[PDB]
This record gives C-alpha cells, sequence and structure tokens, in this order.
C-alpha cells in the first residue's frame, strides 16, 4: 500500500503521482520526444497535496511512476483539546490526534466551533501524513 | 552598457498575451481570467552565446475599455508581438489592426505574429492561412501559452533580427 | 484645459517624460497621475484651439502625439456642433502643419495625418467634406517634383486608405480609383526616368507599396470604370516592366510581384464575358513567362512568383486555361514543372540548412497546390514523372536522394525536441502529398513500380539493420525517415481522404489495373499479398504481378517487418512515427481496398476482384491481418499515446460498416481482445483512458454483427456481463463507505466507469433502447457512487461524465418515456452532487480547478438536457441547485462563463413564462446574473443578456430596473452597438414609459450649454416619434436609433 506503480504514460491529468518524495496533483503533463523517430517522454508538474509547494521531473514514458493512494474522510468535529481536534466518525469513533490547521481554515474552525454549530471535517490522509482540509456546515 | 530592447505586446482581449508573459516569468499556468489595465512591463532576460539579452515586454491591454494609452505606449518601441486565438477567428480578423497601429507609431520594426491556444481541439485559424510572414521583417509562429509551447521562438527570431546575427542562439545559464 | 497657463504645457510635458521614462524606475502612482493627465486632457471640450497652440509651441515629440490624438477624438465627439468652414480650417491646419516641417518626427507627422483622415471619413459620413478637395490638394503635392513633397502626399493617401478600410462601399467605386490611377501614373512616370536618385528611390517604394495597398483592397466593386482601370493591358505591362527594373532591390520586388499577383487573382463579375478572360490570362501568361525566362529567380522573388502562377491556375476556370494558344499553354506548363522542381530542391536544402526563414518551401507548396487543381488521355505524363521523380528524390536519404545534402553531406543538425502539439507530417503536408498522389495517378506505369522498389529495398534494409542492432545510428533513423515519405506518398497515391462520403479506387488506378489484367497471373499475385514475412523477388513469377497489390503487398511487407520486431524485444528500437504511418495506411487501405463492391464501379478488375472482392477469402485475410497488427501495436505501444490512439482507431474502422464488423467477429483473436480486454490484463490496462473508451466502443460496436443467438449470448455475456458482475460485486462487498477509498475498490470504479463512456460512444440508431437499458442501471447504482464518493473528486467527476456522455449520445434517439427516466436520474445526481457540496469550503491544493470542472461538465449535462413534464422544468430544478455553487472567481474561467450565460440565457429566451413562476432567490440569482453579464465580462455574454431581455419583456420591478441599465449602455456611453441592444431598448422603452421619460427629462436636465440641449431634443423627439406606443413599429425605432446614435453618439 502507501503508493502503487503505474506506467508514466497511463498518468491522468486530473490524478495524482509523486514527484520528488511528495505526494502531488498533477497540474501539467506535456509530452515530447527527442527525435522525428524518437520515443515519447513525458514532462510532469504537480503541487504538493499537502504543503502547496510545485515540484515538477521529466522523465520517459514507459517508465513507471509512483503513484500515492489518496483518502479523503469526514468526522463530525466534537471537541478542541488544547489544539488537538476531537473528531467523531460515523461509526462511533472519536480521534484526538490531528491537530489544528493553520491558517484561516482553523480560524474557521474555532469561531464556528465557539459558535455551536454543527461542522463536518474533511481530513486528507495521504501517504505517511494527515491534515484536516475542508469544512462543510449546513 | 546593458543590451535591451522593447518590446510591444499587442493583441485582441484574451488571446493569452499575460498568461504567455508570466508563464515566461514565473513557471504557473493561471487559467481564469483577469484583463489587464493599459500596460505592465516585465522584464525578461534570455542568455545567448553572445550574452545576454533583455526584453522588456509590455504587456497591453486588449479590451478597447481597459486600453489606456494603446498606441501611446507602442513610441519608441523596438519590436512587436500580435497574439491572436486560432480558435476565435475575430481576433485574426483584428490582426491588420494591430499591426497598422504598430506600423503608425513605429516603422519597419519586426514583428512577430503568434496564434496561440493551439492547445485546444477545435482551431478555427489555420496554420496555411496566413500570409503576414511575407516580409523581410515579419514572422509567424505557432504557440500555446498552457504547453509552453515554441515560446522562446519569437525572442529568438527578434534576437536575430535586432542584433543582425543569424547565428544567434540561446543557451542555458 | 486653459489655454495660455504654464501650468498646462507642464503638466503635458512632465507627463510625456514620465510616461517615457524607463518604467522600472516610476512607481505605478505617478504613472497612472500622467496617462490620466493626458486622457483627461483628451477628453475636454473643445480643445482644439489649446492643441494648435500645443502643436505650434510644444517642443516634446509625445506632446505633440497625445495633441493631434486630442484633436482626433475632438472632431468626431463634437462633428455636430462644428461648422464646415470650421472643420475644413482646421484639415488644412494639420496639413500645411506637417507639411511645413519635414524634419517633424515620424509618429507625430502619421498622427496628424490620421487626424486628417479621420476629419476626411467623418465627413464623408455626413457628406459634409468630399474626398476630391483632399485628392487636389495631394494632386498639387505631387506635381512638385520635391521627393519629400511626394512622401508626403503617398503618406496622406495611405492614411485615408487605412481610414476607409455604405461609406465603405462608396470610397471603395470612386475615391480608390482615383488614388490607384494617381499611383500608377506616378509609377508611370518614375519607371520612364532612367537613375533614380537616393530620394527619388524611396518615392518610388513607397509609390510602389501605395499601389500594392490599394490592389490589395478587400472587394474591388465590378464596375465599368475598374474595368477600364484594370482591364488595361499597360497597367500589366506596367508593372511587369517596374518589377524588372527593380528586380535586384529584394524589398521593391516582393511589392511589385504582389501587384501582380493581385492583378492575377481578378475573378468576379468585373468580366463582363468569358472571352475578356482569354485575352487577359493570355496577356498575363505571356508577360510572365517573358518575364520569368530571362531572370534568376534569386530568394525573394519565388513565393512572389509562385503565388502569381498559382493564382492565374486556381482563379480561372479550365475552359479558359484551354482557350489561350497552345504553345503558350506548352511553355506555362513547362515553366510550371521547371519552377516546381527547382523550387522542390531549394526548399529541400532549406530544411537541413535549418534557415529561420522558410521561403522555397511556401513557393513550393503553393506549386504543388496549384499542380493538383490543374490537373484534377495523358497530357501531363511527361511533367507528372518529373515533379514525382524530383519529389521522391528530395525526401530520399543521401545514396539515392538529396533531402540530407547539403553539396557537403552534414545530415543536419542534433535532433530537435518535436513536441506532441507539432503536426505530423501527414497532416502539415496534406496538400503536397495529395498533389504528388494524383501527379503518381496520371503517370502510376512509371510511379507505382518506383515506389515498390523503393519499398522493397527499404524494407530488406529495415530487416538486416534490424537484426544488426541485436548483435551506423544514424542511418537507422534516415532509413526511417525514407519509409516514412515512401508509406505517405504510396497512401496518397492509392487512395483519397474525402472524410465525408465513402472513398473509392481512384479511376487512374483501376484504370490501370483492368488495362494489364491479362499481363498477370493472379495466382502469383495472391501468393506476392499473401506472404508479407518473404522477399517479393523470391517467388515463383513475381514479376507477372498487379503492380497496384505488389505496392499495397510492400508497405504490408513493412508492416510484417515491423511486426516481427514486436516479436522479439526490439521494440525500443522502432519508430513510433512509422508506426503511425503504417496504421493510418492500413486504415486508408481498409475503406478502399476491402470488400469492393461491384455496384460502385463499372467495370473492376479481376486481380482486385478476386483479392478484395466481397465473398473472397483475400478480404477475410487481410481484415484478420489487420486485426492481428492491432493486438501487436495494443500490445507493446502504450506509452505512445499517438500510435496507440491511431491503432484503436484502425479498430473502430474494422468494426464500423457491418459488411467488415461480420468478418472482424468471426477471428479468434477478437474474442480473446475482449477476454484479455475484459479482464484488465498486465499489457492492456498500461493503455491510457481515450484508448480504452474507444476500445470499448469497436466491441460493443461488432456486439451488433451477424451472430446466431448461440454467440449471441457468448458475446453480450463474454463483454457485458463481466462489467455487471464486478461493478455489482464490488458495491456489494459489504461496504457501504469503509472500502471505497482503497486503489483496489477505487481503480475498479474508474475502469467500470471508462468502459459506461465507451458504451455510450459506441451509441447509434438501433443501439438505444439496448445499450440505454445497458445504461440506466448503472446511472441509478452512480446515484449511490455520488452519495458514497462525496470527497473524492476525480471519481465524482467521472461519474458526471458517464452521465453527460450518455445525456448527449442517446436522447436524441430517446422516446419520451425513457427520456423521462433519464431525467429523473439526472435530476436525482445533481440533488445528491448539491446536497454534498452546498456550504463545503476548502483551502487550496486546486480546489477551484475541481469545482470548475465539476461545474462544466454539469452544465454540459444541462444543455443536452434542454437538447429535445415541460421538458424544460427538470432543467430549472438542475440550474437552481447548482446556481448557489456560482461563485464570482468561477465566472473568472471564461469557457464554464460562457456555458452558464449561454444555458440561463437559452432559458429566459425560449420558455420565457417559466421565469416569473421561480421562487424568490432564484428569480433574484437570475437578474443579478444578467445585470452582471450586461455591465460587465464579455460582449458576447452581454449581447446574450440583451437578447434574453426581449422575450422577457412580454416580477416587473427588475424589468423596471432593465430600462435604466440599457439606457446606460446606449443612451450614456460595455460600449458595444448592437442590433439586440436596440431590440431590447426599443421593448424596455415602450413597456415603461413613465421611467423612459424620466431619463430622459432628467438628462436633458443636466446639461450644461442649451446648444447640446437643442440637439438632444430634437434627437429624443425623433426617438420618441417613431415609437409611439414590435415589427412595424420597431423596425422605425431602430433606423431611428441609428441616426439617433450617428447624431448623438458624439455628444459624449
Ligand atoms: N487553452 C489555452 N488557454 C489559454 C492559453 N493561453 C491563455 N489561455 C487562457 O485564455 C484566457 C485569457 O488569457 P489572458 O492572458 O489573461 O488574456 P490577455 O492576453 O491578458 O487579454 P487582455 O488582458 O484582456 O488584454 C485565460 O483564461 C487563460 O487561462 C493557451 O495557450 N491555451
Ligand atoms: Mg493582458
Amino acid at each position: 500500500s502507501a503508493t502503487f506503480p503505474m506506467q508514466c504514460s497511463a498518468l491522468r491529468k486530473n490524478g495524482f503521482v509523486v514527484l520528488k518524495g511528495r505526494p502531488c496533483k498533477i497540474v501539467e503533463m506535456s509530452t515530447s520526444k527527442t527525435g522525428k523517430h524518437g520515443h515519447a517522454k513525458v514532462h510532469l508538474v504537480g503541487i504538493d497535496i499537502f504543503t502547496g509547494k510545485k515540484y515538477e521531473d521529466i522523465c520517459p514514458s514507459t517508465h513507471n511512476m509512483d503513484v500515492p493512494n489518496i483518502k479523503r474522510n469526514d468526522f463530525q468535529l466534537i471537541g478542541i483539546q488544547d489544539g488537538y481536534l476531537s473528531l467523531l466518525q460515523d461509526s462511533g469513533e472519536v480521534r484526538e490526534d490531528l491537530r489544528l490547521p493553520e491558517g484561516d481554515l482553523g480560524k474557521e474552525i474555532e469561531q464556528k466551533y465557539d459558535c455551536g454549530e454543527e461542522i463536518l471535517i474533511t481530513v486528507l490522509s495521504a501517504m505517511t501524513e494527515e491534515a484536516a482540509v475542508a469544512i462543510k456546515a449546513m | 552598457p546593458q543590451v535591451q530592447f522593447k518590446l510591444v505586446l499587442v493583441g485582441d482581449g484574451g488571446t493569452g498575451k499575460t498568461t504567455f508573459v508570466k508563464r515566461h516569468l514565473t513557471g504557473e499556468f493561471e487559467k481564469k481570467y483577469v484583463a489587464t489595465l493599459g500596460v505592465e512591463v516585465h522584464p525578461l532576460v534570455f542568455h545567448t552565446n553572445r550574452g545576454p539579452i533583455k526584453f522588456n515586454v509590455w504587456d497591453t491591454a486588449g479590451l478597447e475599455k481597459f486600453g489606456g494609452l494603446r498606441d501611446g505606449y507602442y513610441i519608441q518601441a523596438q519590436c512587436a508581438i500580435i497574439m491572436f486565438d486560432v480558435t476565435s477567428r475575430v481576433t485574426y480578423k483584428n490582426v491588420p489592426n494591430w499591426h497598422r497601429d504598430l506600423v503608425r507609431v513605429c516603422e519597419n520594426i519586426p514583428i512577430v505574429l503568434c496564434g496561440n491556444k493551439v492547445d485546444i481541439k477545435d482551431r478555427k485559424v489555420k496554420a496555411k492561412s496566413i500570409v503576414f510572414h511575407r516580409k523581410k521583417n515579419l514572422q509567424y509562429y505557432d504557440i500555446s501559452a498552457k504547453s509552453n509551447y515554441n515560446f522562446e521562438k519569437p525572442f529568438l527570431w527578434l534576437a536575430r533580427k535586432l542584433i543582425g546575427d543569424p547565428n544567434l542562439e540561446f543557451v542555458a545559464m | 484645459a486653459a489655454l495660455g497657463p504654464p501650468e498646462v504645457i507642464a503638466q503635458l510635458e512632465n507627463a510625456a517624460k514620465v510616461l517615457m521614462a524607463p518604467p522600472s524606475m516610476v512607481s505605478n502612482e505617478q504613472r497612472q497621475h500622467a496617462e490620466h493627465i493626458f486622457l483627461s486632457f483628451r477628453k475636454s471640450k473643445s480643445p482644439f484651439a489649446v492643441c494648435r497652440h500645443i502643436l505650434e509651441t510644444s517642443k516634446v515629440d509625445y506632446v505633440l502625439f497625445q495633441a493631434a490624438t486630442a484633436i482626433m477624438e475632438a472632431v468626431v465627439r463634437e462633428w455636430v456642433l462644428l461648422e464646415k468652414g470650421s472643420i475644413e480650417s482646421l484639415r488644412t491646419f494639420l496639413l500645411t502643419y506637417v507639411l511645413q516641417r519635414p524634419n517633424l518626427q515620424k509618429y507625430v507627422r502619421e498622427q496628424i495625418l490620421l487626424a486628417v483622415a479621420v476629419i476626411v471619413k467623418r465627413g464623408s459620413l455626413d457628406k459634409s467634406i468630399d474626398c476630391k478637395s483632399i485628392f487636389h490638394e495631394v494632386s498639387q503635392l505631387i506635381s512638385s517634383g520635391n521627393p519629400t513633397v511626394q512622401t508626403l502626399a503617398c503618406s496622406i493617401l495611405t492614411a485615408l486608405l487605412s481610414e476607409f478600410s455604405n461609406c465603405k462601399r462608396v470610397f471603395q467605386e470612386e475615391d480608390l480609383r482615383q488614388i490607384f490611377m494617381l499611383t500608377v501614373g506616378v509609377l508611370q512616370e518614375f519607371s520612364r526616368r532612367e537613375n533614380l536618385s537616393a530620394q527619388m528611390s524611396s518615392v518610388f517604394q513607397r509609390y510602389l507599396a501605395l499601389a500594392n495597398q490599394v490592389l490589395s483592397w478587400n472587394f474591388l466593386p465590378p464596375t465599368e470604370s475598374w474595368r477600364e482601370a484594370l482591364l488595361d493591358s499597360r497597367v500589366m505591362e506596367l508593372f511587369f516592366t517596374v518589377h524588372r527594373k527593380i528586380r535586384e532591390d529584394s524589398d521593391m520586388a516582393q511589392d511589385s510581384l504582389q501587384c501582380l499577383a493581385q492583378l492575377a487573382s481578378l475573378h468576379g463579375p468585373i468580366f463582363p464575358d468569358e472571352g475578356s478572360q482569354v485575352d487577359y490570362l493570355a496577356h498575363f501568361i505571356e508577360g510572365l513567362l517573358n518575364t520569368i525566362n530571362g531572370i534568376e529567380i534569386e530568394d525573394s522573388e519565388a513565393v512572389g512568383i509562385s503565388s502569381i502562377i498559382s493564382n492565374l491556375i486556381t482563379v480561372f476556370p479550365r475552359n479558359v486555361l484551354t482557350a489561350i494558344p497552345s504553345e503558350l499553354f506548352s511553355s506555362f506548363v513547362n515553366c510550371l514543372t521547371h519552377l516546381t522542381c527547382s523550387f522542390g530542391r531549394s526548399a529541400a536544402l532549406e530544411e537541413v540548412l535549418d534557415k529561420d526563414d522558410m521561403v522555397y518551401m511556401e513557393a513550393y507548396d503553393k506549386l504543388l497546390e496549384s499542380w493538383l487543381t490543374l490537373v484534377r488521355k495523358g497530357f501531363f505524363t511527361q511533367h507528372a514523372v518529373q515533379v514525382f521523380n524530383s519529389y521522391i528524390q528530395c525526401h530520399l536519404a543521401a545514396p539515392d536522394g538529396t533531402r540530407n545534402l547539403t553539396a557537403n553531406g552534414v545530415a543536419s543538425r542534433e535532433e530537435e525536441e518535436i513536441s506532441e502539439l507539432q503536426e505530423d507530417d501527414r497532416d502539415q503536408f496534406s496538400d503536397q502529398l495529395a498533389s504528388v498522389g494524383m501527379l503518381g495517378r496520371i503517370a502510376a506505369e512509371h510511379c507505382m513500380p518506383l515506389l515498390t522498389s523503393l519499398l522493397e529495398e527499404r524494407v530488406t534494409r529495415l530487416h538486416g539493420q534490424l537484426q544488426r542492432h541485436q548483435q551506423d545510428n544514424k542511418m537507422l533513423d534516415d532509413l526511417y525517415e525514407d519509409i516514412h515519405w515512401l508509406i505517405l506518398v504510396t497512401g496518397y497515391l492509392l487512395a483519397d481522404d474525402t472524410q465525408g462520403e465513402t472513398p473509392l479506387i481512384p479511376p487512374e488506378i483501376m484504370e490501370y489495373s483492368i488495362k494489364h489484367s491479362s499481363e498477370v497471373d493472379i495466382n502469383t499475385t495472391l501468393q506476392i499479398l499473401g506472404s508479407p514475412g518473404e522477399k517479393a523477388s523470391s517467388i515463383p513469377g513475381y514479376s507477372r504481378t498487379d503492380s497496384v497489390i505488389r505496392l499495397l503487398s510492400a508497405v504490408l511487407r513493412v508492416s510484417e517487418v515491423e511486426s516481427r520486431a514486436i516479436r522479439a524485444d526490439l521494440t525500443h528500437l522502432l519508430s513510433p512515427q512509422m508506426g503511425k504511418d503504417i496504421v493510418w495506411f492500413l486504415k486508408r487501405w481498409a475503406k478502399t481496398y476491402l470488400l469492393v463492391d461491384e455496384k460502385l464501379y463499372d467495370q473492376i478488375s479481376l486481380p482486385l476482384s478476386t483479392a478484395f472482392g466481397a465473398d473472397t477469402e483475400g478480404s477475410q485475410w487481410i481484415i484478420g491481418y489487420l486485426l492481428q497488427k492491432v493486438i501487436s501495436n495494443l500490445s507493446v505501444w502504450s506509452s505512445e499515446q499517438d500510435l496507440a490512439n491511431d491503432t484503436v482507431q484502425l479498430l473502430v474502422t474494422l468494426v464500423e460498416r457491418r459488411e467488415r464488423a461480420n468478418l472482424v467477429i468471426q477471428c479468434e483473436n477478437w474474442w480473446n481482445l475482449a477476454k484479455q480486454f475484459a479482464s484488465r490484463s498486465p499489457p492492456l490496462n498500461f493503455l491510457s483512458s481515450p484508448v480504452q473508451r474507444t476500445l470499448m466502443k469497436a466491441l460493443v460496436l461488432g456486439g451488433f454483427a451477424h451472430m446466431d443467438t448461440e454467440t449471441k449470448q457468448q458475446y453480450w455475456t463474454e463483454v457485458l456481463q463481466p462489467l455487471q458482475q464486478r461493478f455489482l460485486r464490488v458495491i456489494n462487498q459489504e461496504n457501504f463507505q469503509q472500502m471505497c477509498q482503497q486503489e483496489e475498490v477505487k481503480q475498479e470504479i474508474t475502469a467500470t466507469l471508462e468502459a459506461l463512456c465507451g458504451i455510450a460512444e459506441a451509441t447509434q440508431i438501433d443501439n438505444v433502447a439496448i445499450l440505454f437499458n445497458f445504461l440506466m442501471d448503472f446511472l441509478n447504482n452512480c446515484i449511490g457512487l455520488m452519495e458514497v464518493y462525496k470527497n473524492t473528486p476525480e471519481t465524482v467527476n467521472l461519474i458526471i461524465e458517464v452521465f453527460v456522455e450518455v445525456a448527449h449520445k442517446q436522447i436524441c434517439y430517446l422516446g419520451e418515456s425513457k427520456a423521462m427516466h433519464l431525467y429523473e436520474a439526472c435530476l436525482t445526481l445533481l440533488q445528491v452532487y448539491s446536497k454534498n457540496n452546498l456550504g463545503r469550503q476548502r483551502i487550496d491544493v486546486t480546489a477551484e480547478e475541481e469545482q470548475y470542472q465539476d461545474l462544466l461538465l454539469i452544465m454540459e449535462l444541462l444543455t443536452n438536457l434542454l437538447s429535445k413534464v415541460s421538458a424544460a422544468d427538470v432543467v430549472l430544478y438542475g440550474v437552481n441547485l447548482i446556481l448557489p455553487l456560482m461563485s464570482q472567481d468561477l465566472l473568472k474561467f471564461p469557457t464554464l462563463c460562457n456555458q452558464y450565460y449561454k444555458l440561463i440565457t437559452f432559458i429566459c429566451e425560449i420558455f420565457p413564462e417559466k421565469i416569473p413562476q421561480l421562487p424568490e432567490d432564484l428569480f433574484k440569482s437570475l437578474m443579478y446574473s444578467l445585470e452582471l453579464g450586461m455591465t460587465s465580462m464579455s460582449s458576447e455574454v452581454c449581447q446574450l443578456c440583451l437578447e434574453a431581455l426581449t422575450p422577457l419583456a412580454e416580477l416587473f420591478l427588475a424589468t423596471r430596473h432593465f430600462l435604466k441599465l440599457v439606457f446606460d449602455m446606449l443612451v450614456l456611453q460595455n460600449t458595444e452597438m448592437t442590433t439586440a441592444a436596440g431590440e431590447a431598448f426599443y421593448t424596455l422603452v415602450c413597456l415603461y414609459q413613465a421611467e423612459y421619460s424620466e431619463l430622459v427629462e432628467t438628462l436633458l436636465s443636466s446639461q450644461q450649454d442649451p446648444v447640446i440641449y437643442q440637439r438632444l431634443a430634437d434627437a429624443f423627439n425623433k426617438l420618441t416619434a417613431s415609437s409611439t406606443p414590435d415589427r412595424k413599429q420597431k423596425m422605425a425605432f431602430l433606423k431611428s436609433l441609428e441616426e439617433f446614435m450617428a447624431n448623438v453618439g458624439g455628444l459624449l
């Protein structure tokens, strides 16, 4: 698990790929060949699905690239413990290991939490990292 | 004494001028369309076998409403790039107008015509339909601002004409 | 601006020094301040005297430029206020101003002459200033011998010409002719005199270029005056002699040759009969040949000469071409062949020299194009042989050709990185390959054995080279290029493109096969065709084989070489380009030389009937051979996207027409390709998404060919049954939510959805109700999949894509009940998507991108839902569901914006009655979308909204609010004048006349000087006079709005 290999030619322009060690969403994928009769080589460039930094690489087609296994899950927010989100699965389980995200999203979580709204939190687990990435409120 | 030339980027609104320059500059392609107001001058450095060259590309506005001074920006311009959208025929019909304004404020400065967005399937303006390259100082290129396609070609041709060395080629720093 | 104070001139000059300063050293506040100084100065009321003073005193060229611009804009803004005497005095002031300053800065001079031309044309609009006064002044300016004054007159004429490009046409018939006659006279006087001075040669340049622009004017009117101007022989001989004199200028030569080409392009009703065309064409060919045969073509003249020749051949009809003297026609065609081969070799040299300006490639392209137009018993056979041999010599490698020869043999330089956007040779050089193919058809007796010999030699060379590459690296690519061009030429020789109809065997090929069918043993021919692995030279009597079938067998032997290289691990040594060539060729073969219908030809040769006939075993062999080819390519060529897609397209070609699908489904390779694809085996799962979609389309398409019930059930249960079984078992894996994220499940669901897209794409008229009933269950399961993959963007987007595919491909053939079921499914899917994405907020990593894609597909779904209980209510529920998702930033994606506004404006124009019946937030969102589309964004969007307002005038508060906006669109200053804007303005004016009189009176009260109030009053009165509370009521309101704009458009 964690990552599965896939021939570079088969990479979707809408999918993900591991670039320079980080899981990235592919934002551009262009093909070129050296000669007129040369074989194809792909120029990938993607955004780190967590940090947001741009990583790019050029590798020939037919060569295998590592594709990260991406999971995204919805927990309902039931607590904020000293900065650790207390999240409730629909199966009844509560996970208090994930921290609160920095930036305006953590500000939205604290504001909507002190206000008492039922807040749904989407956490993104990629390879070895997990992070809260989305908020849905009704 | 740095070697630099003034380049004026003209064309109909939404043909991908700001996209062309910004991708030429940062490396990111913006899918959203934010219309340019007046002009924005961006310096572009190219390392050649004869040294560095700087093109201060004046990214001008396509819409008449946001034109600003329009042809007033063409004064003392040393070279130009006219851009049109190969998927929008009206942007091609307007190319002789831009050519007229450039040739009025400037004169025989070398101009490069660029048909952008060749990466889109339904292409209305065919490549063989162009007669603009038939001149000693005029040239046409097929470019795609997305895929970084024929990006350096207008600047290499313009550099060869402005310097006068057809053996000039771009190299890595 | 004040006339006198030093602050005005000082402001303008300081602003000029700021704007002309190096931009990196001037803050944007200072820049915007300066350009605001100039822009506000140009918008002032009556700056004519002020600008006169600036032009007479300021010494800063930028300020003079901006002053001329101010005169230019003010004379049109306040045209109705100025008197004819003051306007003419201003025009003469500009003319004399630039006249008395010969060393004036160029762009200042040209800006002032632009002001003069604008004054003249604006005078032509109101019939105030005629062109004959400026023409007399120009004539007097030319009559003086001063080359600078002559240059000035030529500049004035060029300004008039550019400015005039009813007014344009009335200028076309009269004034343009006088300009052309002035230019022609100047060119005559210059051609007579020998040895021009340095300045006289420049006046000659500028007037020759002026003639070039005059002739190149769009649509010269067909009058007897233009007849006497153009059809006179002294003009043709004039430009021929002029070109002969300034030939070595390389710059005036192009202007003269473009003049001659434009004279050669005459074709309209300007020719009174067909005989004058023969006289004109004959004299033109005479002067052209006399000019060419005693002149070295050089570099600057090639494209001009070729453009003249191709103009003559393409423009004049064939009956006029054949009415000239036979000797003149023979000399013309001989010259065409000579220049064709010379330009061919020159262009082939330009390829290897890697020159920046390609001149001979364009000219050679024009000449080959003219050849194709000209040729399409045997007259051109010798010429066709010459041009064909020159093409084959220019595209073959060093030993037998001059493709890579520079008179040295350097073989070009380093391999140039080729992008995927670069067009293939068979597309870029399609016209040349078609021309050379036709010339090869009329001269087939020589060309076909040549192509067969070259193809056999290159085949053996490639076999030996590949065997050697196991135990000259550029020699392999040169060989690949040889086989490349040979395959292209052969393909365009043996069949056509048509792209709309069924391609037939070209008549020359069938005639050649019928005439020689007695000299060929069909058994040895079938042995050559049936054995593409062994050499043709070693077979019992290969010489007596049908030349056509031997050529097709040559390319087939190339295909066997490639396939045998695939059988070994030598796939890495092959050329994917050559693979594309062979696949394209076999595709073309399948459409012409497979299952020939004898009802489409008067007579078919016996060799082509027995080998490619309907019930013959030759066709059953070729179809299976192509199947094996597709299996090989799909087995190894996953990494080359072009080659893979072309291969699967060859498959679709083998299955499209039922005559071929009935024979392809009996092959075992078809069924093991079905199983191998449905098994998701290692080799085929490396293919991209569109390749697998097309493959699914081919298999489903094959499922509707001739089969008995046994193999029918076996086929459907071998193709569509594994999809149902795997999909239903995955969604029943005791998992409702937890297991979906794992790749073993997500990849299988993705594969199923892609396959569904292929099935939908295989839809035809007889496929619906069967394919649709198969897809509907998958849709109803895709509802729950939409609920399960909430946070998985790619899978949601894919599901929506299958709904878009089914709705687009099938709804046109569906009935009413089925379309109702599809409508319910789509509405439910949009309900789930809206429920999961309503108040969701995300961080970064291109979330706006993903919601943009989803919304784009949804918009296409609603559009195809509007293709066909009121049919449009479900679409209203859809736009109601996804409208809150339409953020202001998502409308900055121009594609999504255009689709959304096209959809909602189509809903407002057609079926407008359902708009007031919408809820409050829906109605407010729609009205705000229309106001935002009119007031900002694109002109296409604004015109779409204005087009949506007219069928919405027949709740009332937003319609009353539109009247103010449309009044500001036209009466105030977007600034695009449109017929739809006038229609919406009319309907909104006659609707609420109270707010209309309120706005008109409000504007008439806020005016300054009563001189404007009077003409505004007459204008608005003339507007209300034609309105007088549809068709006849608005038809006159449109013309009165045109007069209003032409009388109030300045008053800004
Ligand atoms: N498909 C495709 N889209 C492009 C390309 N270049 C630009 N675009 C898109 O076209 C739209 C317009 O691009 P811009 O560069 O902002 O247009 P512009 O030249 O700045 O026009 P104005 O500022 O109005 O004068 C944007 O949505 C770009 O993302 C291209 O090469 N291919
Ligand atoms: Mg711009």
